[PDB]
């Protein structure tokens, strides 16, 4: 339709036109080139006599002679339908595969709006995915947004694929079939690496579980801006799958600390305040919005349950990334170089995992009625263990009671049988079976966090 | 001892180092402020 | 009345222009959809129009007309075993309306319209009436839910409608003033309701973690803060109050918690029984509970609702127990309109008014009697969050000296696998000393002496934790090794409960009293035992440890016996070994 | 300068330690270190009342010279407000002080002049008259606290770890209210009470009194959590 | 062209005014000596230039002439074995005319013109072709170099010359369009350059250097950094690294590192030889050094000549190893434009957009299947110094 | 402006055995004494006036928490010349500033001292300075540089301090007046912190 001309500023990936009056804080609008190149970008700051255009791409030869701007929608939308299944699409998506552009049964708003709370239904469900540590002492739940900590020369991804290719309700402990449920990914990468690429597809083409997924993508060579659009598009394309068409799915975003970091720019580049470490201090909001949204409706079906992975800088654990997702998300399971070096796979410890939504689908007939009395006591022991660890390294090479004797020789176990393993995946019930070996080995009266019953009922 | 000793500076001139960049980046909000009104004097 | 349109809309905030005459902090309605709009900032005839919700799809030029009332929520019988938003909006309807979307572009009422309600009044027409004085019992739920003047209101009466069903809205008095007193009575909330006058308090607000009530403690007209890093038990210790705390009203908002931990609060507490009558527990509790995800600034409304529901209800006469859940984003909240309207800060960025909003708010109430001649009670328990943890951050600071009570929630506790350990080496409360009265007729008679000396073994044991950190636990000789091990049970058994544990999970004094009285023996006969001759070594690994170990998990009833069990069995297993 | 006579006169307080092993000479300024929530209050308001300078031990007529308590507090709770009241009330000695005491919740401006207030009104007490003033400002934490915000607003940039700038000097002048000047017989004692934050002797708001004010008695939990009262160490305290 | 002169200066930003639809990002020669600088900030009809020279003496009043033409480095044969320095300028015929020192703004062409050249066309007249294609082999040292046809360029051929000694100038193919398809082709450094598909490594890439080898290897195409307080290895073992290979060519870029540091480079090394067909070692090398007192923001220039000409040489199917060594340098360049152009820093005043080109000279690198349906990877190892 | 520096190379007395004989300062030396206070340190000070080894004495610190600065004032009467029996306070010039004083005052106290000084030395005596309160000197720095707006750097003392902190020190030494004499300037530097 219409079509503007009077740029004044370009600098940075910040844009500047005049007499503009009519658009609305929050427009896809156009940047036609003067060449014939079209790119798209946001109305961010729109005032009586200027405003901000955002590009969403690099900049490069544009003028001060010709140009135009062109409103594209009003408020941004992107169409979905249960059509695609296969595809991949880039930042904003303009799907990349030289297959056909795409058909929309809906147009949605980007931002989505909030779940009103009454609107949450409780959740409950416990799911089987195996890798004993989640599995045992803090168990995903469909619903719990989790974020896996990692460092970096941790393996990060891999991890990751296990859960991808494991997960599975029980449908014992339950009534119904196993044909009600399948699962459903939608992936989205944000500004990753082409190594990570490869190594990601070919889990889902092994599997042959790469149909029935989305997966959006944009490396990290590609324009640097639209890091933060990307996100929120796939979690559209999440509610749409699962509120009206019922499915359930675990959707990775692997990787975020590419994400605030493309924040940060536009930021400080207009005048917004800092707020701790200099990284944009309304964050907390905007990374309100990508991780709360998940969940589960109520009186409904389906299930958005969401896994991001973060990747903080060394192994700190106040860079305030990973800090404001500590409010955010519920709880969190760290990969911690602590184990790597041992050659522990997959790394993991317990000792800052918390896991929230855990004392709900847990024992009552949802798994064993040890469980709940299990977990704090292996857990408290472990704590106990390595305690140790460090006394013994002080004092002597031992000087220890042969009480506390037993306690040492744990700790070692711990790490190395159970919360090792191999590709090999594990049950419910053989996990615990293991997990009531290694509390056998400390003698009975010194379980005072386990009740005399159970601890008898299986020694 | 000489060790924990050497931790402990290192905190304190990054601790510090974090205000230098406050007050030069504060610094250059005032300089917005008054640049800024001085043309809402105008005429 | 007063009105123009957009000049300059972007971010939360708009600057409208074509307008003067206006008053601060006002609310308004913004955009053809009408929104909910503040004034915060005038200069000149433009003003800053602070919009509550969300944006996105504005044009410059479009409505922007005051009303000039400044905020208030419209306070009146019907409000509980419900859920609101930050200008009270009752979700249920709203939710009724769209589906499951907060939609902008809603108006309803704050208190419903239908339901009317048996009136009775008290004084007859034609008598004389001052401001806050009582005047009709509506009943509602197991409360009696009285009706006042609206506070700075005085006259003569005219006529009352005797008893049978009533609307809200009507006028059920007449006066000879003109006036007309309806149902509720609207207030703003910047201001502070007064009362009769202030007066000093010294009854117990009990709540049933040992933690909370042997050691530190709060007064009735309390104030306290807990604080901790994110994992650390922060909502949790906020939970158990709401299930067990000792008063009439809790009242439990939560700014920028998430929706998961509120919902939560929906669908348990229907099934409980309260300590206080036997009905659906949810009677007294409100929840103005507005999540993280919503909008901006709304986040800063939230608060004041409830501290002025927090007046509100201790007004008709009972014992508010108000609790804010996160109030620490607030600050983050404020000063995210800021930086967009150009205040140079103050340290860590936040605008200077950490004080200032601050300290009004949590200095507000406790035991005071009222123009009703009541006994007003006023407690609150503000929870904050650094965003480090470091407790030097202003924010939190801010908070001690301006607020007694102080509790801290250690960090490095709770990652083992307690709860709600908090650091008693750290921790500190004031009220402690006026509380001495009550307890002594109430508990026991001794009780006091008895816990100060749990103290003693307590704060003094670091006395040798550092020690042994120095050189083991080796070369501690055995008056040594006694008390670190007394104590080492000391907190592996008296402090720590649950919030899960499907008993043993909330105690009367009497019986955490109970298992206090114990352990001091076990101290003393142990003294005793290695005095005279024999050692500890062996006394660890006795039975008759364990069974104090256990200890806690039997309940109330078996209680007395359970304890008298054991009472028998200290003098005996001394003496014979 | 000239005019000040150097100290050289004796106050008893009525408690012990803080006359005996380091004791508060007449004319002179000190203050009390305190902790986070051990209690400062009390501890207070005790050598408030208790306060009487025996001169008789010196030789010379008794009622030749009263005593003057002036007592300021700020950023007190409903609750701290009737703390002092009651004790002050109790055997009385309202008739012998005057009060000022600046509510928390209260403007923080006037926070500001408030001390400068009861500071001021201690000259004319013993300069126009002779008499022996024994002023006690408390909480200086809150003096910076609220101080902050005014120089936040009214402009300026913060100095090291915020504390505006020109602390140095405006803090300097709440403390040259004291000492004998010649001639005149009569004189101010100060005695400030104030609470850490981070519970040390390196964070500003008490270290800087620490270059003005001459000395330290600090309370330690030790004491403290074993149940004494008042408890002011030893060792870390001297005058 | 068009016109504009002066505004401010400022160290070795300048402004400049009269411009009117002045490109966005471009060679922009100012100075009446020229200088040959770099476009960033388009604001009005003033344009923001950058300069890479010292800035020492302009007036206000100078000439602003643009090409309308971002920053490019000719490509073609007649590399290896030379200095070409940041702003590719190959110092070589600067050396020779003008003494011993730099001289600021003289302008020279890059690669040669006056070498002779046997060619061997490799395909007739009228036939088909993409762009990248090879059109014809030429004797460049002990390798099968080849022309390769610029992307983004195609179309049917009306001739094409015969056997003989030519210079790169003289069009050799003209496309039947009447476009002249010379020798080389300029292809700015911003940006990489297509490819048909990235494929994944799996083959060493050694380096023959035990421990550095052995246990930690690094695969064919991949990166990794060398982090490293001052005062240890940094500055040779990257020349160990390069002196013993597991590749062909090595373009090579420091970044200010001072003149022995880069000096000994050169003149030792035509004296060791190749393990991989033997010959002097000059024959696989690139010269992309720099002085560190040099023109405080060429550094920014130079490391992303070097990365584009890698490219463009792996896709004549060669292994590639380029490791610019010291990536702080690269740091202090926009650390300095930043002040300038006046943006509020993060944290420890690099600007935010750090990661945005970083994230790219990571990595364009890798192992591929070109147009030409060549194997052929760039190998990238950094160095970098808190 | 004065006419040839000369080298150092010339005894001071202070007669204190361990003074002189270990840690000699040499007239037109400059020193510098830290030490706690509650300690004694003023001892020196006295002392120092008392016997000398010049005959012209400034003292001039500034600021120093109240009642000490005021001891100075009374003892430096009290005390009497010990080379003529004459009242010490005679041969002497006090500069004082307390705490409170005006700021800018303080930033200048210094310098006035130093000059002062310079001009006395001028007349062909042998003079001797003395000052203290040079870690509290830099305060006053602050804030000035506080009231203008123009960074701080290092700690917190803005940087300057070491410059005008350098100037203090040097005027000194062995200088040759345009008279023709010679006539020192030894400082010895208190500081304190
Ligand atoms: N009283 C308790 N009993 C058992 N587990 C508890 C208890 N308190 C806390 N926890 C555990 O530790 C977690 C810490 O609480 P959390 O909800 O994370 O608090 P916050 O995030 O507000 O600090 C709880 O979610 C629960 O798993
Ligand atoms: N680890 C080593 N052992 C012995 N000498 C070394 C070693 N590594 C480098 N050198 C010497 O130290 C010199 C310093 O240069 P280099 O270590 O490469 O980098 P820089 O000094 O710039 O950090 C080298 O030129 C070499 O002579």
């Amino acid at each position: 339709k219409k079509e503007y001309t009077g740029i004044t500023y370009i600098s940075g990936p910040l844009l500047f036109v005049e007499n503009a009056k009519d658009l609305a804080y929050g427009a896809i609008v156009d940047i036609k080139d003067g060449t014939g190149r079209v790119r798209g970008g946001q109305v961010i700051e729109v005032s009586e006599e200027y405003a901000v255009i955002q590009v969403f791409e690099e900049t490069t030869g544009l003028d001060l002679a010709t140009t135009s701007v062109s409103l594209v929608e009003d408020v941004a939308r992107l169409g979905v339908s249960k059509e695609m299944l296969g595809r991949r699409f880039n930042g904003i998506g303009k799907p990349i595969d030289g297959l056909p552009p795409i058909t929309p049964e809906k147009r949605l708003p980007i931002t989505g709006l909030p779940l009103n709370p009454v609107a949450r239904r409780k959740p409950e469900q416990f799911i089987q995915t195996g890798i004993s540590t989640i599995d045992v002492m803090n168990t995903l739940v469909r619903g719990q947004k989790l974020p896996i900590f990692s460092g970096s020369g941790l393996p990060a991804n891999e991890i990751a694929a296990q859960i991808a290719r494991q997960a599975t309700v029980r449908p014992d402990l339950s009534g119904e079939g196993e044909k009600e449920e399948p699962f459903a990914v939608v992936f989205a990468a944000m500004g990753i690496t082409q190594r990570e690429l490869s190594y990601f597809i070919q889990e889902f083409e092994r599997t042959g579980a790469l149909s029935r997924s989305v997966l959006f993508l944009n490396k990290a060579d590609d324009p640097t801006i639209e890091r933060i659009l990307t996100p929120r598009m796939a979690l559209t394309v999440a509610e749409y799958l699962a509120f009206e068409h019922d499915y359930h799915v675990l959707v990775i975003l692997t990787d975020m600390t590419n994400y605030c970091e493309a924040l940060r720019e536009i930021g400080a580049a207009r005048e917004e305040i800092p707020g701790r470490r200099g990284y944009p201090g309304y964050m907390y909001t905007d990374l309100a919005t990508i991780y709360e949204r998940a969940g589960v409706v109520e009186g409904k079906k389906g299930s958005v349950t969401q896994i991001p992975i973060l990747s903080m800088p060394d192994d700190d654990r106040t860079h305030p990334i990973p800090d404001l997702t500590g409010y955010i998300t519920e709880g969190q399971i760290q990969l911690s170089r602590e184990l790597h070096r041992k050659g522990i796979y997959p790394p993991i410890d317990p000792l800052p995992s918390l896991s929230r939504l855990m004392n709900n689908g847990v024992g009552k007939g949802k798994t064993r009625e040890d469980h709940k009395q299990v977990s704090d006591q292996l857990y408290s022991a472990y704590a106990n263990g390595v305690d140790i660890r460090k006394l013994v390294a002080i004092i002597g090479e031992d000087a220890l009671t042969e009480n506390d004797r037993r306690y040492l020789q744990f700790a070692d176990a711990f790490e190395r049988f159970f919360i090792n393993q191999g590709q090999q995946n594990r049950s419910i019930e053989e996990s615990l079976q293991i997990a009531w070996a290694l509390l056998s080995m400390l003698p009975q009266g010194e379980l005072k966090r386990i009740s005399k019953d159970h601890i008898g009922k299986y020694y | 001892i000489p060790g924990i000793r050497a931790q402990i500076r290192f905190i304190q001139q990054v601790l510090e180092q974090r205000e230098r960049e406050d007050t030069f980046r504060l610094k250059r909000i005032k300089g917005k402020i008054e640049a800024r009104e001085a043309e809402e004097e105008g005429g | 009345m007063i009105q123009g349109v957009i000049q300059k809309i972007a971010g939360p905030a708009v600057i409208a222009k074509g307008m003067l005459g206006a008053r601060m902090y006002d609310i308004c309605k913004v955009g053809e959809e009408g929104l909910v709009g503040e004034i915060i900032r005038l200069d000149g005839d433009t003003a800053f129009v602070q919009v509550y919700e969300d944006t996105s799809g504005l044009k410059v030029g479009e409505p922007v007309v005051s009303t000039g009332l400044p905020l208030a929520v419209e306070l009146g019988p019907g409000m509980l075993n419900g859920i609101y938003d930050g200008i009270q909006r009752p979700l249920e309807r709203i939710r009724e309306k769209t589906g499951i979307y907060i939609t902008r572009g809603v108006v309803v009422h704050a208190l419903d319209r239908e339901k009317k309600w048996a009136w009775t009044p008290m004084v007859k027409p034609g008598d004389e009436v001052r401001g806050g004085m009582v005047l009709g019992t509506v009943p509602e739920f197991g409360f009696t839910h009285k009706i006042l003047v609206p506070p700075d209101v005085r006259g003569r009466v005219k006529e009352v409608k005797p008893a049978g069903e009533y609307t809200v809205e009507e006028p059920v008095v007449v006066l000879e003033d003109g006036t007309e007193l309806k149902m509720y009575h609207t207030w703003p909330v910047r201001r502070a309701r007064p009362v009769q006058r202030k007066l000093d308090p010294n009854t117990p607000f009990l709540t049933g973690m040992r933690i909370l009530d042997v050691l530190f403690p709060v007064a009735m007209g309390g104030t306290a803060a807990i604080p901790g890093p994110f994992g650390s038990g922060k909502t949790v210790t906020q939970q158990s109050l709401a299930k067990w705390s000792n008063a009439d009203v809790v009242v439990y908002v939560g700014c920028g918690e998430r929706g998961n931990e509120m919902t939560d609060v929906l669908v348990e507490f229907p099934e409980l029984t309260d300590p206080k009558t036997g009905g659906p527990l949810m009677h007294r509790t409100v929840l103005i509970a507005n999540t993280s995800n919503m909008p901006v600034a709304a986040r800063e409304a939230s608060i004041y609702v409830g501290v002025t529901i927090a007046e509100y209800f201790r007004d008709q006469g009972f014992s508010v127990a108000l609790m804010a859940d996160s109030t620490s984003r607030w600050a983050e909240a404020l000063r995210e309109i800021s930086s967009r309207l150009e205040e140079m800060p103050a340290e860590e960025g936040y605008p200077p008014y950490l004080a200032a909003r601050l300290a009004a708010f949590y200095e507000r109430a406790g035991k005071v009697i009222t123009l009703g001649g009541e006994e007003g009670a006023v407690t609150i328990v503000g929870a904050v969050s650094p965003p480090g943890g470091d407790m030097s951050e202003p924010v939190t600071q801010s908070t001690l000296r301006i607020v007694g009570a102080f509790w801290r929630l250690d960090a490095s506790l709770a990652f083992r696998r307690h709860f709600p350990a908090i650091n008693w080496n750290g921790s500190y409360s004031l009220f402690t000393s006026a509380l001495d009265p009550w307890y002594r007729e109430n508990v026991a008679e001794d009780y006091p002496e008895l816990r100060d000396a749990i103290s003693e073994l307590l704060q003094r044991e670091a006395g040798l934790q550092e020690i042994v950190q120095l050189v083991g636990p080796d070369a501690l000789q055995d008056a040594e090794r006694l008390v670190i091990e007394v104590g080492r049970i000391i907190r592996e058994d008296f402090l720590q409960q649950n919030a899960y544990h499907e008993v043993d999970a909330y105690c009367s004094m009497k019986k955490a009293y109970g298992i206090m009285k114990m352990i001091l023996a076990f101290y003393k006969e142990a003294e005793a035992a290695i005095k005279r001759g024999v050692s500890i070594d062996e006394i660890l690994q006795l039975p008759v440890l364990e069974r104090i170990g256990r200890a806690r998990y039997v309940s109330e009833e078996e209680f007395p016996a359970y304890f008298e069990e054991a009472m028998k069995e200290i003098q005996g297993a001394f003496k014979a070994l």
